RNA sequence: CGAUGUCGGCUCGUCGCAUCCUGGGGCUGAAGAAGGUCCCAAGGGUUGGGCUGUUCGCCCAUUAAAGCGGCACGCGAGCUG
RNA sequence: GAAUGCCGGCAUGAGUAACGAUAAAGAGGGUGAGAAUCCCUCUCGCCGUAAGCCCAAGGGUUCCUACGCAAUGGUCGUCAGCGUAGGGUUAGGCGGGACCUAAGGUGAAGCCGAAAGGCGUAGCCGAAGGGCAGCCGGUUAAUAUUCCGGCCCUUCCCGCAGGUGCGAUGGGGGGACGCUCUAGGCUAGGGGGACCGGAGCCAUGGACGAGCCCGGCCAGAAGCGCAGGGUGGGAGGUAGGCAAAUCCGCCUCCCAACAAGCUCUGCGUGGUGGGGAAGCCCGUACGGGUGACAACCCCCCGAAGCCAGGGAGCCAAGAAAAGCCUCUAAGCACAACCUGCGGGAACCCGUACCGCAAACCGACACAGGUGGGCGGGUGCAAGAGCACUCAGGCGCGCGGGAGAACCCUCGCCAAGGAACUCUGCAAGUUGGCCCCGUAACUUCGGGAGAAGGGGUGCUCCCUGGGGUGAUGAGCCCCGGGGAGCCGCAGUGAACAGGCUCUGGCGACUGUUUACCAAAAACACAGCUCUCUGCGAACUCGUAAGAGGAGGUAUAGGGAGCGACGCUUGCCCGGUGCCGGAAGGUCAAGGGGAGGGGUGCAAGCCCCGAACCGAAGCCCCGGUGAACGGCGGCCGUAACUAUAACGGUCCUAAGGUAGCGAAAUUCCUUGUCGGGUAAGUUCCGACCUGCACGAAAAGCGUAACGACCGGAGCGCUGUCUCGGCGAGGG
RNA sequence: GAGCUAGCCCUGGCCAGGGUGAAGCUGGGGUGAGACCCAGUGGAGGCCCGAACCGGUGGGGGAUGCAAACCCCUCGGAUGA
RNA sequence: AAUGUUCA
RNA sequence: CGCGGGGUGGAGCAGCCUGGUAGCUCGUCGGGCUCAUAACCCGAAGGUCGUCGGUUCAAAUCCGGCCCCCGCAACCA
RNA sequence: AGCCUACGGGCAGGCGCCGAGGGUAGGGCCCGUGACUGGGGCGAAGUCGUAACAAGGUAGCUGUACCGGAAGGUGCGGCUGGA
């Protein structure tokens, strides 16, 4: 039947997106923290 | 002239259509001041607040002329007489000498090509807007503003109309609808008359699906849902409600006053 | 109780005798037939339906008889639910 | 040495289960060290409203080509969607952005919030929606509406040439809109043809014949022609369109009332450009050549597509902004705008490939899921169904044997037909079309496809309507009548109701426990109660604010009951709610009688009774479609039996109507009657209701139901009671 | 975290083919005028049968499966909530 | 402020 | 078996809690009113308090044991 | 495929329509019977009450509506078969 993942660029985009991170003190935090921990991708690949 | 259907099908023999011979032959409506976006939403900001709201039919909403004092003294022309989606009465619509185009909630008895006006001198004439300290004492009138300058506020749903009993000083005892006197400024405009379309208290929805097209949704009872969701919820099956009867929220809900007690509009106020 | 699946039905049986029938026998208030009771004997057999989930049970038509009970109230790593 | 301990490795089951749909394979040749599995050829099987093509999402090198097989491929593999390397994605016209606004997001002004932050008219962002100028062919191994060929367009900028007061994010129009049913003409698509064009064919008994087979188009500016959409035209006055207008709107006259005329589409035709089967010959992994000077014509059907903003009916009353036209103001009329013609300028991103699947989502080459467009032919009434089959694509990535049990799927069966079993679960009967013919009951619609029947193929002859055709031949739909032929059987295969009688519950169509419950549960129209005067009541939020609602008692929130017919009784003692400016009580507070601790003292510091003190509770009343409740013990009638009647205790009142062994009855398989040979079930009554009962509604009710119970008929492998056969293991 | 699922908002799309013949219209009949009755026309409805499509009634198979919800037969709706 | 068994 | 309420004149109820005296209504008997009955009026009788005991000076009354009656409860698998 | 006495004929025979009756299915009328139930008529001395006839002790009657063991009572309207 019809799984839980399927996929869209746009709402990836914008669910995830750098810019959504950035607008809220949460998702400014989370990248805070990837920044601490190395992570080479701070967010999700989108093409 | 209430419609009525033949039981060729269930849910029909029993479905009610309004008469629709006062509409003349003006089904779109009007422009360049008339139905705008009407936005469709049965919440606020996030959550929802009025429960059991959404689908429908879509709407364009008929922008009304409630303040009537913007053309005192200046005749008007009933031309047509059109059907509103967002009232339960119908609405008229006018073609001023002076050149506007608005529309008035068409009151009862109101037929196109009528002249009607509005202000101090405006005889008394179905239609017509006056201050109420013009109108004489026993009239029905309707499309009453509650405080002066503010527009139309009280009596304007389909068949509804208040009577004038006598006055007060400055103000005007109103007989409302719901029977309650009240006290209104004298400076208050209001169109003489009823409001009409009478029948709209005969109609008979018939299926659910009619109710789903005005907007209605299906309305869960408080006992056919779990205490974690209703009061009456929960228990075994079909349980009498075990305490009084109250809202999902804790408040009774049979007899229960819920108005302000402390408010500044208590001392204008005589009946119930 | 870091699990022994608990009713009834279907399939498959097998065993006990304090025996329903068939075999033998003794009394009888056993003239004969047909019976009653008791003793020895299980080798074999012990029907098909209506009702009820039924076990049990009550009826229908029979039968030589339409027996009782044990085997985790036999049998769900065999089935039914 | 143990903790169903942790990490790793190797054992067992074991050469066992499985190798992922039962759509299917066989043979010859070639390459290769190694071929059931790679390539070619022939035969055969499968899909074909797809298992065939074209987009969108998603995927990201998977596409092409060369060289390879250690691993991935459920086996092999010379093969690949795998490795190594190289190549390949071309746009002013396609889609998106230098255009527009919607939900929504953001957000100057402004509001709110301990901080973080929340709200918020204007504006901005925001897309399968609006707007906007490209069709047809050729080429690569891989790109094309992108490159090329033909024909046709759109923006700007600079010039000339002719006209007009030009001229704004400003005013007006317009853009611009629902559902259902349809008209006229077209086109896409398809069928036929004695006409035309063709390489070829006489097979096997017959056929040189209007013989067989294949093909008989696409695009195309102006100019035409045919449909069709829009649109009244002048003269005055005008206070309104938030400044002004000749524009719009509102009045008053004169002509149209019409597509007559203006433009605007669609379609045929058109200068011309392109394409052109079957067969045969070739060398491919495939395409090329000839067939060809190809011919490129006539009928018929005909769209859900176009003219489109068409028309008609209806109620639930059906986006915005920009583009576009017009009008005028600032400013400028050496400017500027409209038209014609020249020259010039025209960016950024995607374009390969899979794309109902082996390349997306499911850890997998997973029988699952995945939006839009085309989706041919024949026959069955119709059709996107069914059977077969064009184009096109596959035989599903382990096989070869054998012919046991047993299992799955499938077929048939004597005689009996439910005796099987919890229940005819399952399987079987019936089954499409046409014509007869249809009951109780009913809300007059239904029940009704009731039930139960007859016809159904082919040939010949006669005959009636249409449509395209000129009032005709043909071609295509509909019919009717009479003769006859065959077979066991004529919707001869595939798709295709078993039926009735009677109850329980629910009015009905619907909805839900994704992943065990589809129901008598929920919802529903409708009834009632209650609240709510508009800054409404209620709801979300600390607030601002928003919803309610740009609604106003015929409206809105809450609650119960759930169509409809007939009804819905008694109790306000208790609880809730409602109404009571009296009274009792009632905290802070006022208030100080009176008292205390220190000072030599004025003083300062403490307690502190009377009395006044709201809400609330007490108190007094109302209110049951508010929460709730609605008796017991005795005796009695001239056969018994029972009790219309009476006595007494208690309550606030002591269940009426209507139902009743019921979805409710313990005793209980209550007792009668019916269906049966026999009936703890079912149906009708009795009433002794452990423990129905009136909106947690009561008693009924046509229709409805994959609900639950009982019965009968037809039919059958469910059974007596098994047996044989087919394929997949 | 609403790329599954529930609800709502904006914007688009889809629902083959058959029947039943409501209202309304036109004519005729009727009356003083009506109601109303016949035809013909008309195509309404949470109408009927049945594909795409959306489900998931009963049975069977599947149970270290094709699948951590499947496959076959059968079944409901299919212009509307 | 109730009532008066059956036949004459 | 369990829990708690009741056995009182002929019928239905109190009186028990805090021991000393048994009352209310109906009914029965006698007498009145009527022509006669009912109704009504005037008087009176009528109770081992379910039983067996023991606590007290003394039991309807307090405590045990049995005989009846009323209600509640008897569940989980 | 037969027989015939006169044969482009007859008979026997074959096929067809109809056809009494049988069967299947479904309606209509009537008759008998049915647990139980409704009211009715009749039946010397059964129970409860007083409805009516005298203003029957509430004038009576009536159509209707509701309630009540029962006659009946009450409401609305009507009648004189009453004052
Ligand atoms: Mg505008
Ligand atoms: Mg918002
Ligand atoms: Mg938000
Ligand atoms: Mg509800
Ligand atoms: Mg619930
Ligand atoms: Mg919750
Ligand atoms: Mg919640
Ligand atoms: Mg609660
Ligand atoms: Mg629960
Ligand atoms: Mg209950
Ligand atoms: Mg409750
Ligand atoms: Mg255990
Ligand atoms: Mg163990
Ligand atoms: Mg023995
Ligand atoms: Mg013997
Ligand atoms: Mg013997
Ligand atoms: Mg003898
Ligand atoms: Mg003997
Ligand atoms: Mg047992
Ligand atoms: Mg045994
Ligand atoms: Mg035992
Ligand atoms: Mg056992
Ligand atoms: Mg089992
Ligand atoms: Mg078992
Ligand atoms: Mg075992
Ligand atoms: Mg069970
Ligand atoms: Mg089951
Ligand atoms: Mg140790
Ligand atoms: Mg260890
Ligand atoms: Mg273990
Ligand atoms: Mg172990
Ligand atoms: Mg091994
Ligand atoms: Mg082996
Ligand atoms: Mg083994
Ligand atoms: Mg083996
Ligand atoms: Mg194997
Ligand atoms: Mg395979
Ligand atoms: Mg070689
Ligand atoms: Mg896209
Ligand atoms: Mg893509
Ligand atoms: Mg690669
Ligand atoms: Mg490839
Ligand atoms: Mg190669
Ligand atoms: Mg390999
Ligand atoms: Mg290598
Ligand atoms: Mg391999
Ligand atoms: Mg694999
Ligand atoms: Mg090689
Ligand atoms: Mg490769
Ligand atoms: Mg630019
Ligand atoms: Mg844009
Ligand atoms: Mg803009
Ligand atoms: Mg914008
Ligand atoms: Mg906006
Ligand atoms: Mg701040
Ligand atoms: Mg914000
Ligand atoms: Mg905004
Ligand atoms: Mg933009
Ligand atoms: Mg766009
Ligand atoms: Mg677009
Ligand atoms: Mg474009
Ligand atoms: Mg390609
Ligand atoms: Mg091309
Ligand atoms: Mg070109
Ligand atoms: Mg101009
Ligand atoms: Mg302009
Ligand atoms: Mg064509
Ligand atoms: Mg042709
Ligand atoms: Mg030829
Ligand atoms: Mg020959
Ligand atoms: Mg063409
Ligand atoms: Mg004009
Ligand atoms: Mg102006
Ligand atoms: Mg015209
Ligand atoms: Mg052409
Ligand atoms: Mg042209
Ligand atoms: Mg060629
Ligand atoms: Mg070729
Ligand atoms: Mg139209
Ligand atoms: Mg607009
Ligand atoms: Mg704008
Ligand atoms: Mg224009
Ligand atoms: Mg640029
Ligand atoms: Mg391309
Ligand atoms: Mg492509
Ligand atoms: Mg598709
Ligand atoms: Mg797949
Ligand atoms: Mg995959
Ligand atoms: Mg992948
Ligand atoms: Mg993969
Ligand atoms: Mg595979
Ligand atoms: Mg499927
Ligand atoms: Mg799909
Ligand atoms: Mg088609
Ligand atoms: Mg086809
Ligand atoms: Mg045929
Ligand atoms: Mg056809
Ligand atoms: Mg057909
Ligand atoms: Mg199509
Ligand atoms: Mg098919
Ligand atoms: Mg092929
Ligand atoms: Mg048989
Ligand atoms: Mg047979
Ligand atoms: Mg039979
Ligand atoms: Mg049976
Ligand atoms: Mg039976
Ligand atoms: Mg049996
Ligand atoms: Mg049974
Ligand atoms: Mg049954
Ligand atoms: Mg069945
Ligand atoms: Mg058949
Ligand atoms: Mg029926
Ligand atoms: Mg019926
Ligand atoms: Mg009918
Ligand atoms: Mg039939
Ligand atoms: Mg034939
Ligand atoms: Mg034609
Ligand atoms: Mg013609
Ligand atoms: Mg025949
Ligand atoms: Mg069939
Ligand atoms: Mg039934
Ligand atoms: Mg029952
Ligand atoms: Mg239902
Ligand atoms: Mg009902
Ligand atoms: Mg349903
Ligand atoms: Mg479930
Ligand atoms: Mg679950
Ligand atoms: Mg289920
Ligand atoms: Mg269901
Ligand atoms: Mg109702
Ligand atoms: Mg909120
Ligand atoms: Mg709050
Ligand atoms: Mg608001
Ligand atoms: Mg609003
Ligand atoms: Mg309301
Ligand atoms: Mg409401
Ligand atoms: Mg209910
Ligand atoms: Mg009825
Ligand atoms: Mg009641
Ligand atoms: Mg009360
Ligand atoms: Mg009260
Ligand atoms: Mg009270
Ligand atoms: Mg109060
Ligand atoms: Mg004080
Ligand atoms: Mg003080
Ligand atoms: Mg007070
Ligand atoms: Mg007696
Ligand atoms: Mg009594
Ligand atoms: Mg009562
Ligand atoms: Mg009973
Ligand atoms: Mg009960
Ligand atoms: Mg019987
Ligand atoms: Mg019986
Ligand atoms: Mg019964
Ligand atoms: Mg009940
Ligand atoms: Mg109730
Ligand atoms: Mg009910
Ligand atoms: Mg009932
Ligand atoms: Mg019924
Ligand atoms: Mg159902
Ligand atoms: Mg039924
Ligand atoms: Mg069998
Ligand atoms: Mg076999
Ligand atoms: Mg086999
Ligand atoms: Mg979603
Ligand atoms: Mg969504
Ligand atoms: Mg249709
Ligand atoms: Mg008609
Ligand atoms: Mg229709
Ligand atoms: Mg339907
Ligand atoms: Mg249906
Ligand atoms: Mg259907
Ligand atoms: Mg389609
Ligand atoms: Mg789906
Ligand atoms: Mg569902
Ligand atoms: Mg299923
Ligand atoms: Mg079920
Ligand atoms: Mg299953
Ligand atoms: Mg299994
Ligand atoms: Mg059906
Ligand atoms: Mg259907
Ligand atoms: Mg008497
Ligand atoms: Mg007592
Ligand atoms: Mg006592
Ligand atoms: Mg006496
Ligand atoms: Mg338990
Ligand atoms: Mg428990
Ligand atoms: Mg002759
Ligand atoms: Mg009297
Ligand atoms: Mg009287
Ligand atoms: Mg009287
Ligand atoms: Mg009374
Ligand atoms: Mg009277």
């Amino acid at each position: 039947m019809k799984r839980t993942w399927q996929p869209n660029r746009r709402k990836r985009a914008k669910t995830h997106g750098f810019r959504a991170r950035m607008r809220t003190p949460g998702g400014r935090k989370v990248l805070k923290r990837r920044r601490q921990k190395g992570r080479w991708r701070l967010t999700p690949a989108v093409r | 002239a209430v419609k009525k259907f033949k039981p060729y099908t269930p849910s029909r023999r029993f479905m009610t259509v309004a008469d629709f011979s006062e509409i003349t032959k003006t089904e779109p409506e009007k422009s360049l001041v008339k139905p705008l976006k009407k936005t469709g939403g049965r919440n606020n900001q996030g959550r929802i607040t009025v429960r059991f709201r959404g689908g429908g039919h879509k709407r364009l909403y008929r922008i009304i002329d409630f303040k009537r004092w913007d053309k005192v003294g200046i005749p008007a022309k009933v031309a047509a007489i059109e059907y509103d989606p967002n009232r339960s009465a119908r609405i008229a619509l006018l073609h001023y000498v002076d050149g506007e185009k608005r529309y008035i909630i068409a009151p009862d008895g109101l037929q196109v090509g009528q002249q009607v006006v509005a202000g101090p001198d405006a005889p008394i004439q179905v239609g017509n807007a006056l201050p109420l300290r013009f109108i004489p004492v026993g009239t029905v009138v309707h499309a009453v503003e509650l405080e002066p300058k503010k527009g139309a506020k009280l009596a304007r749903a389909a068949g509804t109309s208040a009577q004038i009993q006598g006055r007060e000083g400055d103000y005007v005892i109103l007989r409302l609808p719901s029977g309650e006197l009240r006290k209104v400024h004298g400076e208050c405009y209001a169109t003489v008359g009823a409001v009409g379309n009478a029948d709209h208290k005969n109609i008979v929805l018939g299926k659910a699906g009619r109710s789903r097209w005005l907007g209605r949704r299906p309305h869960v009872r408080g006992a056919a849902m779990n205490p974690v969701d209703h009061p009456h919820g929960g228990g075994e099956g079909r349980a009498p409600r075990g305490r009084p009867p109250a809202s999902p929220w804790g408040w009774q809900t049979k007899g229960l006053k819920t108005r302000k007690r402390r408010k500044p509009s208590s001392r204008f106020i005589i009946a119930r």
